[PDB]
């Protein structure tokens, strides 16, 4: 696609890292975590592959924590 | 939202599920728009699979790199005995012989989930009548967004 | 990418050979140009490289013939 | 519908901070058209001097090559610069008036490759690409949340 670079980095290391754990995967809880994973990223953009790989996984593990999702 | 595209996406996979006499059959349908994240089942017909029976079928990640969805962007069908990209599950689901799918993409021209077909005797009509059943249903699905 | 690579040969073949010649390119001309290029597509989907080159080569001339769209 | 005319007013500010800062000789936001798909591209804002190979004629509704460097550096998310190559210029020409061309992607509310910020400059002398990067990367987020 034509996606930008970053953001994918980072939502794709938030899916793989975090989102794929998630023990209640549905239609919404997809969007919920989208719309936190988009608007984080577009509020304070993270600019090369190394510092998106990580950003994505540690923001998707507060997201766990801020709305209490069950993870394993 | 619009719903009707499942409307649509009913009628079709009726078509496909008969027509291709399989076992079960499912539309799936990307998520967000062009990112194509998210993998969910807006419709199937037949039994479902025991690997996702009573389990939540929608949010499912998109493993971009497996087979299916690169072969779909090249524009060509995917089967196989063993290996179900999108099926909404972790676990294995070796009761299934055989799957066919072909992508469906809408009216922007994207890339926006698949019409699939899976069978659990690995007995199947011939995937030459599999491709011009699912091209039809993929060409209406197209259409309808 | 992830447009339907199908179409995607298509159009690209009516913008290389036919559309790049336009004398007057805008953002109406363009406008009119996709719009008339999709439809086609859509009802009739080519399902072949070589037949997309080809059609959507012949659909863009023709179009410019309907239109009165000066070449060159 | 008028989110484009939106969007064009913010493009027109964060413009002028480029074009003056980075002291260019031409400066552009160029905007791909339909959406997701980039068959097109538009100059839907520029400052300072139009090259010669784009005056008098329109500056909207140029094709897109995407086999050229700058799409694809683009979308593997860096910034281009070139001394000859100018993908999205509105013109088939070249235009061997222009010593160095500097660009960054912009990306929108979707998250999709929607155009870039340019500058051009006529002479060689041109501040380095460091701050050039800083100053073309500030004005590219804010592009990106202008819908």
């Amino acid at each position: 696609m034509n996606v930008d670079p970053h953001f994918d980095k980072f939502m794709e290391s938030g899916i793989r890292h975090v989102y794929m754990l998630f023990e209640n995967k549905s239609v919404e809880s997809s969007e919920q975590f989208y719309s936190f994973m988009r608007t984080t990223y577009k509020n304070d953009p993270c600019s090369s592959d190394f510092e998106c790989i990580e950003r994505g996984a540690e923001m998707a593990q507060s997201y766990a924590r801020i709305m209490n999702i069950k993870l394993e | 939202r619009t719903a009707r595209f499942e409307s649509v996406a009913l009628e079709q996979l009726q078509i496909v599920h008969i027509s291709s006499e399989a076992d079960f059959s499912a539309v799936y349908s990307f998520r967000p728009k062009n990112l194509n994240y998210f993998v969910d089942i807006i419709a199937y017909e037949g039994k479902l699979p025991s690997t996702i029976s009573e389990k939540s079928l929608g949010g499912y990640p998109v493993d971009k790199t497996m087979d299916e969805y690169t072969v779909h962007l090249n524009g060509r069908h995917y089967y196989s005995n063993s290996k179900f990209a999108f099926l909404p599950t972790k676990k294995p689901t070796p009761e299934i012989n055989y799957m066919y799918s072909c992508p469906y993409f809408n009216l922007d021209n994207i890339y926006a989930g698949t019409i699939t077909m899976y069978w659990y005797r690995n007995d199947h009509i011939s995937n030459d009548r599999l491709e011009s059943i699912c091209a039809q249903a993929a060409r209406i699905l197209g259409r309808a967004k």
